[PDB]
RNA sequence: CAUUGGUGAGCAGCGAAGGAUUUGGUGGAUUACUAGCUAAUAGCAAUCUAUUUCAAAGAAUUCAAACUUGGGGGAAUGCCUUGUUGA
């Protein structure tokens, strides 16, 4: 279950799952922390900007959170984890076999509630800790203490006690000493929710009748019942804002305010969150504040603010209603569809199964924003139609965007379920547009497609019409009737000549657009279900019935790659921004890497929820794929960013160097016949022949402005025989002089200069002969040859007048006479280059 | 923002200027603007004159006198680079210090520069009036303190307050 | 051929910021604008990042072991970068405005002046995965009461020290457990605090002044405690501390002025070693490398890179950029070089490989409007504003003859035939065209006949006819060779603003005022094409606009066209923020490319955040320049409606984004582009897509290699070019023995020989296989000449890349065989004795 | 110059042979591109 | 009147050559003033051409 | 006859427990996500301030200091500079 070139980054587009958030306190800044599946993310409450995401996932889904002062404590199957900014300090592994449900923080201790009834009480070893991480005692509440544990709140002002709410009674227990201190009268019903409120000894507890009770625990009674029926309560607040108001939320999903001084009811919100998923799972007010923060299961977040009072006078009996501040969002169902909607991989589009399209931003999840569905006004001033009742679309099945004409008009096409139509909607806006694209065959649409230049739409349709719209004016231009069956795919290339379309008859149609022709027929042994079309390299591969990929290319119309290996339905695929691979998900929960210039499977995955979409950055960074379980879009990176990646089968174990990693390291020397010039820079040869005049340009024009006394030696306070010329005498006794070589090619120019300059110039010449021999033999080693030619010229520049004045000595006449021998033959190079430049001069010009 | 502030001497408006060019003056206690001008320019001080009728703002270059609706009545070429106003009620003399390291007293009633004095100690750093005498205590960022009087081109006397900038 | 990649920035060195060398020593990084540039000194390589900034780069530093890059732009927002793989691993956002990046010694830290807060961070692991967020805070340190301007660290990561404008240092440890050892405030400074440095050793610590103080700080006794043991000042009156480094091995300190003077002393004897001027302006930048040879100054103001070797007293590196300064670039014959004629009357020859210039021609007493250059190349012709038009001779640098007309004309255009004899240049001052000759200096002809500016001119390559067309809606086509004398005009609905001729010489191409490019034949004058590219335009809104981007008709155009050598296609640019290319037979858009996205230029955002718009207007126009630390800072010299500014006469708004001249080059596919930010040269590279030709089921890679075993070389060899592929090009292209050679390269089809032309043109000039390219270059020469000659068009790339391998390289390597022969035929033939 | 700033188009520039090898007149960077001596054969 | 003038500057109605002026500060020279016109797609300029009766809709107006 | 004139009276067509214009307010986005405060290696967030003070360190132009002025003529008295007189 893992990749060698895609690795996890992110989930985005959620918010939260439906467990009851936690709300924490920095000074007077306000977080919420919600749960996301197995991660949990932190948000600033004045904005409610995502601040936090948990770096790594928890083996098992998050149950409970809690928050309190820069530290977040996560509840997962046997262990709680500890948490401060998204990084885990801490974690408990409790000695149970069970699972944690309830967690409570007050003091040093941290009690953890089991679903067995046992309670763990953990505390700081030293009160200067900052959280609790040493085992201190268990507590059981048998059957006949009390029913399964509701909830584990700590009053304030109780010291070293615990408040267990069961379904049954409340108990409190002294956590230091582990006894039960007191156990309430039973209630008739079952308990759901407890709250603590903001006066002294009174614990709130909402039943499944609907019936809020203020309990008091020094008393040991009841002071208020509050009726609500035909509602199971699931959310319990207190106002602390200087007005005794109590919120009830319920999993119908309205949200009740209460004035518990006037003994009457404020307001409803009905219908805030879905009661499918739960209804108001939790809502908080903030401290001091009038805004209360609600969540629900449908993935949402939302915020509610009292205004002040229109009366000056009357004030607490005139209260406003509450009004909805601010909310984050993502899709209540899983993305049927996704696209990324531009090139710098900012933004996706996503289309859910609630029939939602929203816009997800890949840089800040605050910049996301649902698409509006609201309709423009009819061109001709007829009325629209529908129900008054307004639902949304249906959920959509295709997408094309381009934005080569973003913002002058639409550039999205989206087909939706079991419509004869298709629409239109605009990026720059964030709405649904102005024109519905119909099929004028009496079929549903099955593909969408458009044109590079923004100004066609191209429908596929279930009856084998293939229908051209213009996408600025909405009016139908030209229809094309090869298909018989549904046409599952439409492409064009980006020259906007050769258009491909493909469908349920096994029949690739190539057509061109320009003239209204066709250009060929492909027959193939299965129905097609997708296409996916690669425009830079003309290259279009297909999803067939057999379970197999093909890879056609345009221009020659003809089947290039053959894919198999998917042992089930193909759901989706894309190819790579370079065309270098196609990364297909099917229905056997694997995603797979095709190596296109090898036909192969580089890599593959094995998936736990099938992927329903596969997409690809075309910053080619980014994969984007959604699985038909969870409501948010999966990133992975992409590894080949960053590293190569050998191309090597990878479907012998599941599901020759130089070849494998698409690379080749050009040869030292070709042949030893062959002329060859050294590895380094062109530029050494210039540097070492001309190095004295690049010197005396590079000198400052003026004698710079220096201290009366410098002192001696200033850069050595900040042997006999140099190992040049060491090696020179060897190479000279042993007739080898490749090690010499060797470092004159690692010398730099300078040292180059200094060590043929500084050679015995006098009798009997013994360096200048050793010299002359070894550059001799690197010529005859036929590399390096600018730079052997370059050392023959410094040295002619430096000892020529010795070597002059001291010619027909045999010692150097022969030296010289050897090497004239080995370097008459390099006239070769001036033949070629001779020929070169005079043909090609000739064949240029003329 | 940020905002210099300053009240009329009896108390009554108010005078606020931001950084980035927004002065107003109100009657702050009736909550009555009487001028707001958006200058969009770097603004450092402003003070009142005899009344609130008039407001010298020492802005990025120049310094400038305003009346009680807000129009421009005058901009003052020699006082350059002030960071610090003064008014002296009695002796009708606004004084102007800044970057320059000159002290400038201007007669506001006749419109006659009364003094130019070099203080020779770079930008001055801080600015008092002394509310018996009328002496102008400056603080130089050598660390002293100099009290000045327009009739005299050397200061009254140096005090050596503090190591660093005052 | 569509495909194409951000390669070079060229013609910039220096804008702001931190510079910083490699700790191999080989590579120097600077900022230039919103993108870091690396210079490659010793492989004389340059090169620079693709990602951007949306602001101007403040700081930056490199990993001691080379693999991370952090760079943060002025408002603090940092990009960590994978700098072997150049791609960005993270963007991270700190919310003040950062001073000073540096990471550890160790490199596992790194320290980040924000404010008056120093933060240190652990540095992510370069071989980890990209993970959502890679930072983990190691502390946040709060001691300093103003801005902290400097930060240091020691030799071992346990302490770092910093500077701060509250006239103070202080130093903080790593360790809680060492925080006893590092308590210490240095105090006593009369201005800000440049810099704090410790010795070679930990014992002494060197603090600067902005007034120019060096203290030295020793724990010595009067029990044991820090004091100022010596005190040293530079005496410089007016200037100012600008900046300031410190080698402690080497014991060298490096001061740079306000002056732009830098002075180089070395400590604790505080012994001047050396000093010197880079100009008039301020040394905004220092750095010294690892070893400490070298030291590198950068000014901002006319952006001065100078790399200085200090123990020989040398000049390693002296560039100066253009910023916002060049309307015309010209390519050399050869890709290798691209010429520049700047608005401040200065000419550069900048080359590409590596990216500094070569030579700059200040004759011209005003901006320099037209480049251009001869067949031949080493004649280039320049027209300026100032009345002349001069020829350049590239061999002796030589201005061998100016051009002028009976008065004082502004030259806008310019045109040279291609057999060099005849120049013409036109002018908006004139409606004239002004004709001169070569060899005698004395004008030709004026010719008459525009009923406006002359906006645009052009000589086609092989009927030598000149093409004219101005703001009168017209194009003339003047045979001005002959005995005819003949012009024919052609009437367009809008004012044109660029031509290009084909290089056929058949076609002449135009942009409009209205958005247009039509295209038009000359031996007919008709209008055989169109292209609608008023829609493709990505025009901005500026923060002093009054009216929407949409509704703008400020740059809905385009100033500049050009033809591709093959004539298939056309660059465009103009005072926009999009270069759109072009496919001339389909009339359809290939690709768009964004020029910048520096919110410091001006017309980069179509939209604006509306937060900035207040009652009083944008808070983006509000004077703030007054809230400057220094005089010069605070100085608004400018003249009222100025539409450029001057040298002393700077412009109040932002610099706008605009392109001013779009080439394609000759020997390469790539294009290059004089914009506002410099030369942007965009490239492509084979060895990214994969763009199979003629592919087949059983070619592969592996069958390649298989027929390459087989010794099947024209199969293996046929077969590696249909897939397309450089690795496997290159591998049996060095497989084919030499033998095999003449019989492949005469059986080679004639649809892959483009491609091999190609291959060979552009990896023969770096490889080493000299002799092994050259029989390779006559086997295909002398095979196939022909069809090269008759398809000019097809061919001209391939054939001027490898013309320009066999004069680069081959001539070299042959020239310098040849003196060696010579003189040795010299030094052995004639007797020295006596 | 400061009329020039007022009225002209473009940006306005500040206002302001012996033997010699034309590598010494080239700018300061490790390459050059021409070699050949200043002066003439003619002009020698 | 010149107010008018100016209000029309900022608009974005007035170019001088192919270029926009959007400052009122800009300086215009005597051979400068033969190509102060009304931009194209202006309405003012839609409007003095259908005053005149003389817009041509091919041309843009 | 034309009306690319105004003001109206009516049809066909469109058409789901309405439709069409106009407008005030608030929220999100308009750059790329690492949480509040402080005296900051920590503490606070209900603050403390009844340990908040000691010690140590810390004083160059030997005040260098309008790079800051619309043009032409001046300067009684100021101011600046230089010289001088008497202490």
């Amino acid at each position: 279950k893992n990749s060698k070139i895609f690795s996890p980054f992110r989930i985005i587009g959620n918010v939260s799952n439906g467990v009851p958030f936690a709300t924490g306190t920095l000074g007077s800044t306000f977080y919420i922390v919600t749960c996301v599946g197995k991660t949990f993310q932190i948000y600033d409450a004045n904005t409610l900007h995502l601040l936090f995401v948990s770096e790594k996932e928890t083996p098992s889904s998050i149950v409970a959170l809690s928050a309190h002062f820069h530290y977040v404590y996560a509840a997962y199957e046997n262990k709680v984890g500890i948490y401060k900014r998204g990084i885990e300090e801490h974690l408990l592994e409790l000695e149970t076999d069970a699972n944690v449900e309830h967690l409570c923080i007050f003091g040093d201790y941290l009690c953890a509630s089991t679903d067995d009834n046992s309670i763990f009480i953990y505390k700081k070893s030293d009160p200067q800790d900052k959280y609790p991480s040493e085992f201190y005692t268990k507590l059981t509440v048998t059957e006949i203490q009390g029913g399964e544990i509701v909830s584990l709140q700590h009053l304030a002002t109780y010291l070293n006690k615990l408040t267990v709410v069961t379904k049954s009674n409340v108990l409190l227990f002294n956590v230091r000493t582990g006894k039960l201190v007191f156990t309430s009268n039973e209630f008739p019903d079952q308990i759901t929710t407890a709250e603590p409120a903001p006066v002294l000894d009174i614990i709130a507890l909402g039943t499944v009748t609907g019936e809020v009770i203020m309990f008091n625990m020094r008393k040991g009674k009841r002071i208020r019942t509050i009726k609500i029926p035909q509602s199971r309560i699931s959310s319990l607040s207190f106002r602390t804002d200087g007005s005794s108001h109590l919120s009830v939320g319920t999993s119908s999903g309205d949200l009740i305010f209460y004035d518990l001084d006037r003994r009457s009811r404020i307001h409803v919100l009905k219908n805030i969150h879905r009661e499918s998923y739960g209804g108001v799972t939790q809502a908080t007010f903030l401290n001091g504040q009038p805004i209360i923060v609600t969540s629900g299961g449908d993935n949402s977040l939302k915020e509610y603010v009292f205004d002040p009072s229109l009366s000056q006078g009357s004030g607490d009996v005139v209260v406003q209603p509450p009004r909805y501040l601010r909310s984050r969002g993502g899709h209540s169902q899983p993305p049927s569809y996704i696209a990324f909607a531009d090139s710098q991989s900012h933004f996706m589009l996503s289309a859910s199964k609630d029939r939602s399209l929203w816009s997800f931003s890949l840089r800040k999840d605050a910049q996301s924003q649902e698409m509006s569905q609201r309709l423009h006004k009819k061109q001709d001033g007829g009325r629209v139609g529908g129900s008054t009742i307004k639902s949304k679309f249906p959920e959509i099945v295709a997408l094309a965007i381009e934005n080569a004409r973003i913002g002058e008009w639409e550039n999205i096409i989206t087909a939706h379920k079991d419509e004869k139509f298709a629409r239109t909607w605009d990026m720059r806006n964030k709405r649904v547009g102005r024109w519905t694209f119909d099929t004028t065959d009496d079929g549903f649409v099955k593909s969408v497609a458009m044109s590079q230049c923004g100004n066609f739409g191209f429908i596929g349709s279930s009856n084998g019409s293939i229908t051209i719209y213009n996408m600025q004016s909405g009016i139908l231009r030209k229809k094309y009737k090869l298909h018989k069956r549904a046409v599952t795919g439409i492409s064009l290339d980006g020259m906007n000549r050769k258009m491909v379309s493909c469908g349920l008859d096994g029949i690739v149609g190539f057509y061109d657009f320009n003239k209204s022709t066709l250009l060929g027929k492909l027959k193939l042994d299965a129905p097609i279900t997708a296409m996916v079309y690669h425009r830079s390299s003309d290259l279009f591969a297909l999803a067939l019935d057999d379970l197999s990929i093909v890879v056609i290319d345009a221009v020659t119309q003809r089947v290039v790659r053959q894919l198999w290996g998917h042992s089930n339905r193909i759901t989706a695929f894309d190819f790579s921004p370079e065309g270098r691979w196609i990364v297909s998900a099917s229905l056997d929960s694997t995603i797979r890497t095709w190596d296109l210039p090898t036909g192969g499977c580089i890599d593959g995955i094995i998936v736990d929820n099938v992927a329903t979409n596969v997409k690809f950055s075309p910053n080619g960074d980014l994969l984007a794929t959604t699985h038909v379980t969870g409501n948010g879009i999966c990133i992975w990176t992409n590894r080949a960013q960053f590293k190569t990646v050998s191309t090597r089968t990878i479907d012998e174990s599941e599901f020759l160097n130089d070849i494998d990693f698409n690379t080749y390291t050009s040869l030292e020397q070709i042949d030893k016949e062959l002329l060859t010039l050294s590895i380094g820079p062109r530029s050494k040869m210039n540097t070492l022949l001309h190095l004295d005049v690049i010197r005396k340009r590079s000198k400052p024009k003026e004698a710079p402005k220096k201290s009366e006394k410098l002192p001696f030696f200033l850069q050595l306070s900040g042997g006999f025989e140099s190992h040049f010329t060491k090696q020179l005498r060897e190479g000279s006794q042993s007739k080898d002089y490749s090690s010499l070589l060797a470092t004159l090619i690692n010398f730099s120019p300078a040292a180059v200069d200094l060590e043929i300059r500084s050679l015995n110039s006098f009798e009997p010449f013994d360096e200048i002969v050793w010299f002359i021999d070894a550059l001799t033999q690197g010529l005859k080693s036929n590399k390096n040859f600018e730079l052997y030619e370059t050392f023959m010229s410094l040295l002619f520049k430096a000892h020529g007048d010795v070597i002059h004045a001291n010619n027909k000595n045999q010692d150097i006449a022969s030296a010289l006479q050897n090497w004239e021998d080995v370097h008459k033959k390099e006239d070769r190079l001036d033949d070629l280059v001779k020929f070169c430049m005079g043909v090609a001069a000739f064949v240029t010009t003329a | 923002g940020p905002y210099h502030i300053k009240y009329a001497k009896n108390g009554t408006h108010l005078l606020i200027t931001g950084r980035k060019g927004h002065v107003a003056s109100m009657d702050w206690r009736k909550g009555q603007l009487r001028a707001e001008l958006f200058l969009n320019e770097t603004c450092h001080s402003a003070t009142y004159l005899q009344n609130e009728q008039y407001f010298a703002v020492a802005q990025k270059k120049y310094t400038f006198i305003y009346d009680h609706e807000g129009t421009e009545l005058h901009r003052l070429k020699q006082h350059i680079e002030a960071r610090h106003l003064d008014f002296l009620p009695y002796h009708y003399l606004l004084v102007t210090a800044g970057e320059t390291g000159w002290l400038k007293y201007h007669d506001v009633s006749t419109g006659q520069l009364v003094s130019e004095l070099r203080t020779k100690a770079g930008p001055t750093m801080a600015m008092a009036q002394n509310p018996w005498n009328a002496v102008m205590h400056l603080g130089h960022s050598n660390g002293t303190v100099s009290l000045w009087s327009p009739s005299m081109p050397e200061p009254l006397v140096k005090l050596l307050s503090a190591r660093g900038p005052v | 051929k569509s495909d194409f990649k951000f390669s070079n920035l060229l013609g910039t060195v220096y804008r702001q910021g931190n510079i910083t060398f490699s700790d191999d020593g080989k590579q120097l990084l600077s900022p230039v604008g919103n993108r870091v540039s690396v210079f490659d000194l010793i492989n004389n390589k340059s090169f620079t990042f693709e990602y951007e900034h949306r602001k101007n780069i403040a700081a930056i530093d490199l990993n001691k072991q080379g693999t991370l890059l952090i760079s943060i732009d002025e408002d603090g927002r940092a990009i960590l970068v994978n700098f072997k793989a150049r791609n960005v691993l993270h963007h991270f956002n700190f919310k003040e405005k950062c001073s000073a990046v540096k990471f550890s010694p160790d490199g596992r830290l790194f320290a980040l002046a924000s404010g008056r807060f120093l933060q240190i961070w652990k540095t992510p692991d370069v071989n980890k995965d990209r993970q959502f967020a890679p930072f983990v805070r190691h502390r946040v340190h709060a001691g300093h009461f103003q801005d902290i301007t400097s930060l240091t660290w020691s030799q071992d990561s346990r302490f770092i020290l910093t500077t701060s404008k509250d006239l103070s240092a202080k130093i903080w440890s790593v360790d809680s457990e060492e925080k006893n050892l590092a308590a210490t405030t240095f105090n006593g400074h009369r201005d800000y605090v440049m810099g704090a440095f410790f010795s070679h050793d930990q014992e002494k610590i060197y603090t600067v002044s902005k007034d120019g103080a060096v203290f030295v700080w020793e724990f010595t006794k009067r029990k044991y405690s820090w004091r100022i043991t010596k005190k040293h000042f530079f005496y410089a009156n007016q200037a100012k501390v600008k900046c300031v480094t410190f080698h402690p091995a080497t014991r060298l300190l490096a001061v740079g002025f306000t002056s732009g003077e830098f002075r180089l002393y070395d400590l604790p004897d505080f012994t001047l070693i050396q000093q010197l001027s880079m100009g008039q302006n301020p040394v905004n930048t220092v750095s010294v490398n690892q070893t400490g040879e070298w030291l590198a100054f950068g000014s901002s103001k006319l952006g001065q890179l100078l790399v200085y070797e200090w123990q020989s007293e040398s000049y390693i590196l002296k560039q100066q950029g253009h910023f916002d300064s060049t309307n015309s670039l010209a390519y050399s014959p050869d890709g290798s070089r691209v010429v520049t004629a700047s608005e401040d009357g200065k000419i550069k020859v900048w080359d590409i490989t590596s990216g500094f210039c070569l030579a700059t021609f200040e004759e011209h007493t005003s901006s320099v409007t037209a480049v251009q250059f001869a067949k031949r190349g080493q004649v280039m012709f320049s027209s300026s504003l100032d009345g002349t038009v001069r020829a350049w001779d590239l061999i002796r640098y030589r201005n061998f003859r100016t051009f002028t007309g009976t008065e004082r004309i502004q030259f806008n255009c310019l045109a040279v035939d291609p057999s060099g004899e005849v120049v013409c240049a036109g002018s908006l001052d004139n409606f004239d065209i002004h004709v001169w000759s070569v060899q005698t200096g004395q004008l030709l002809d004026a010719l008459s006949g525009h009923e406006g500016p002359v906006s645009c001119l052009s000589f086609s390559q092989e009927n030598s006819v000149l093409a004219s067309a101005s703001w009168d809606k017209t194009i003339r086509i003047w045979s001005i060779f002959g005995r005819s004398q003949q012009v024919e005009p052609i009437e367009v609905y809008s004012d044109v603003l660029a031509l290009s001729m084909r290089p056929d010489g058949k076609e002449v191409a135009v942009s409009t005022l209205k958005g247009q490019i039509s295209i038009f034949n000359i031996e007919d004058a008709k209008q055989v094409g169109n292209i609608d590219c008023r829609k493709d335009i990505i025009s901005g809104r500026f923060n002093q606009d009054r009216f929407t981007a949409k509704n703008s008709e400020r740059s809905k155009f385009f100033t500049t066209i050009h033809y591709s050598f093959d004539g298939m296609a056309i660059v465009a640019g103009g005072n926009n923020n999009s270069i759109c290319l072009y496919d001339v037979p389909n009339e359809v858009l290939l690709k768009r490319f964004i020029v910048s996205r520096n919110m410091a230029l001006n017309g980069t955002l179509e939209f604006l955040n509306s937060k900035k718009m207040t009652e009083a207007g944008s808070l983006d126009l509000i004077d703030d320049a007054g809230e400057n630390s220094d005089l010069e800072d605070r100085i608004d010299n400018s003249l009222p409606g100025s539409q450029r500014g001057g040298d002393l006469s700077t412009r109040k708004m932002r610099p706008e984004v605009r392109v001013t001249s779009v080439q394609f080059s000759p020997t390469a596919n790539a294009f290059a582009a004089a914009s506002t930010e410099g030369l942007l040269i965009y490239s492509t590279n084979d060895t990214i897509l994969f763009d199979p030709f003629d592919l087949d089921v059983d070619v592969t890679p592996h069958s390649t290699v298989e027929a390459l075993r087989e010794k099947q070389f024209l199969n293996a060899l046929v077969m590696a070019f249909r897939l397309n592929e450089e690795y496997l090009i290159n591998k049996v292209y060095e497989a084919i023995p030499i033998k095999e050679i003449p019989l492949v390269a005469s059986n080679i089809p004639a649809i892959y020989l483009p491609r091999i032309l190609k291959f060979i043109g552009d990896f023969a000039i770096e490889s080493q296989h000299i002799e092994f390219n050259l029989i390779w270059i006559k086997a295909l020469l002398s095979a196939s000449g022909g069809y090269i000659n008759e398809h000019k068009y097809l061919f001209s790339t391939a054939m001027r890349s490898i013309q320009r391998f066999i004069v680069r390289v081959a001539k070299e390597v042959v020239n310098t065989t040849t003196d060696n022969k010579y003189t040795y035929r010299f030094l052995v033939s004639t007797d020295g004795s006596m | 110059y400061k009329l020039d700033v007022l009225s002209s188009v473009h940006f306005v520039p500040k206002p302001a042979r012996v033997e010699t090898p034309t590598i010494s007149m080239e700018d300061a960077q490790p390459l050059y591109m021409s070699n050949a001596s200043s002066l003439a054969p003619q002009e020698i | 009147t010149i107010q008018d003038a100016v209000k029309f500057i900022e608009q974005g109605h007035v170019r001088v050559g192919p270029n926009l002026i959007n400052d009122p500060a800009y300086l215009v020279t005597r051979n400068m003033e033969d190509y102060v016109t009304w931009v194209d797609n202006s309405k003012i300029k839609k409007t003095l051409l259908r005053y005149r009766n003389q817009i041509d809709d091919f041309d843009f107006s």
